């Protein structure tokens, strides 16, 4: 596997793992006392 | 209501701590793909040479 | 006497024959349609290895 792939999986699983933080602390701080 | 809201989190971290377990995995990789893959430096081929011993 | 490198390198430099007596290459024959191959070592995993037919 050439290292091009490798880098394009690193940044992919970086920005899939880094946007579903944010819906998940607005769901919970829109809708939940604290 | 409780009941919708709380499977929702539950589920949602679920895929999050999918996603976490992998990010590092994929990032620490590129010395083992690149080259072969052997042990790196000075002092961890101690290490490498006392459990070799104790596992046979 | 021993093994000198340079006597050596004066040997790669100019080159007329195979009539030595040292091993350089060696290729094995293999079956008609062979796909993956390695040539690993004992201490690792030697990378001067090509190829043909």
């Amino acid at each position: 596997i050439s290292d091009e792939q490798l880098n394009s999986l690193a940044i992919t699983f970086g920005i899939v793992m880094m946007t579903l933080i944010v819906i998940y602390h607005a769901v919970d701080s829109t809708m939940s006392p604290k | 209501r409780s009941c919708v809201l709380s499977v929702f989190q539950t589920i949602l971290k679920l895929v999050i701590f999918v996603a976490i377990f992998g990010a590092a995995i994929s990032s620490r990789l590129f010395a083992v793909i690149k080259f072969e893959s052997i042990i790196h430096e000075f002092d961890p081929w101690f290490n490498y040479r006392a459990t070799k011993y104790l596992v046979n | 006497k021993g093994f000198s490198r340079l006597e050596l390198m004066k040997q790669i430099q100019t080159q007329n024959m195979r009539q030595t007596h040292f091993v350089t290459v060696l290729d094995m024959l293999l079956p008609e349609g062979a796909t993956d191959h390695y040539f690993t070592d004992l201490v690792g995993l030697v990378s001067t290895s090509h190829a043909e037919r």
